[PDB]
């Protein structure tokens, strides 16, 4: 014997909520990063104006 | 009988907390606003001007 | 001998990209050279014109 | 490099005519906001990797 | 370049 | 005008020699001594003609 | 005189130009 | 990392005109980031330990 | 805590019946836990110091 059902089930919950965590994070910074490069670009715009 | 014992290669859940003597983290934290020189940049002269 | 034939053909592979790269390195260095040098006969020039007001 | 050529050409100048003004300092603050940008950008495309 | 007060 | 001339050498001469008395610190300063602080931030500080 | 305005214009915080009290001045 | 930081931090002390961008401030900071990324090698060997 | 969590080990070795839970492990992995918690509060000592 080496294993039960619902532990075998947690097993895979846990690992599926994992990705779905890091999944979600890097969407964050995606959008974060956009924004600043956005921001700088129309401040050195107007400096230079 | 006893062979999860074995199986315990991989954490199912455990994380847990490990055991360092060496933090020294990454010399950067957070950022600083940084500030340009005093008086304004000086480079080379050809011919200069005089009152005797 | 499928397995050996497949790592014969990786192998190659490598050699050929880093004859490749070494080229490419020596090339960049000669680029740094000839800017900097670009740079010095600019400025030369530009005090050469500096002093043609006297 | 533009605002550095700037900068120096403005510098090279006659005697009689050597004034500073915003030109000057908008020009200084070029270089600064420039100098901040290379430098966010550089942790950002750090945190991208990890 | 500075006053007595600072 | 002589004595205007002299007076500018010798400000040159005394900032030079303060700037000579620093360097010589720098100099002589040696492993595992006692002056020596971790500072931390400042490295790419460029306020500099 | 003009030593008197020229400490009312030059003691801030802020810039200042090197009018000094004799020799050469400045070329800014 | 100690005593290289040290000997870079006090020459933004020097006055005005003699204060300069020299090679020496290259070497440094070239210096600093150099040991910090053999400093992270070395560490992930550890852990491989 | 070395020698606590080797302490606990070694007690998996017990035959097939008298291999039972008890007080004792239920007390070693709340020092574990404990020692854990003390260990990162004195890392935040350190960071303030």
């Amino acid at each position: 014997s080496a294993s039960t059902p619902e532990t075998w089930a947690k097993f895979n919950h846990d690992n599926l909520l994992r990705a779905e965590r890091e999944r979600l994070a890097s969407v964050n910074l995606r959008k974060l990063i956009d924004c600043i490069l956005r921001d700088t670009a129309e401040d050195l715009r107007l400096q230079c104006d | 009988m006893e062979n999860v014992r074995r199986e315990a290669t991989r954490p199912s859940v455990p994380s847990g907390t490990l055991e360092l003597y060496f933090p020294d983290h990454l010399y950067r934290n957070d950022y600083v606003s940084l500030e340009g020189p005093r008086w304004a940049p000086a480079i080379k002269q050809a011919v200069r001007w005089k009152f005797t | 001998w499928d397995e050996h034939d497949n790592r014969t053909r990786l192998a190659e592979r490598i050699d050929t990209v880093n004859r490749w790269k070494e080229t490419l390195d020596k090339c960049l260095t000669d680029l740094d050279a000839e800017i900097d040098s670009l740079a010095q006969a600019k400025e030369s020039a530009e005090q050469n014109l500096q002093a043609k007001n006297l | 490099s533009i605002a550095t050529d700037n900068l120096q050409c403005r510098e090279r100048r006659q005697h009689p005519d050597l004034v500073r003004d915003y030109v000057e300092v908008e020009l200084l603050k070029e270089t600064e906001l420039i100098r901040n940008i290379q430098e966010l950008l550089k942790r950002t495309i750090g945190q991208a990797v990890d | 370049r500075y006053t007595p007060d600072d | 005008s002589d004595r205007s001339a002299q007076h500018e050498l010798e400000k040159d001469l005394s900032d030079k020699q303060a700037a000579l008395r620093i360097d010589d610190k720098c100099q002589h300063l040696r492993n595992t001594s006692e002056g020596v602080s971790y500072f931390r931030g400042v490295e790419r500080v460029d306020a500099t003609v | 005189p003009r030593k008197e305005y020229e400490v009312a214009c030059n003691t801030g915080a802020y810039t200042s130009s090197g009018l000094a009290t004799a020799g050469f001045r400045t070329a800014k | 990392l100690k005593v290289a930081q040290t000997r870079l931090d006090e020459r933004t002390r020097r006055p005005n005109v003699e204060l300069c961008r020299d090679m020496a401030q290259l070497r440094l900071v070239n210096e600093v980031y150099e040991v910090d990324e053999t400093i992270q090698t070395l560490q992930q060997r550890l852990r491989d330990s």
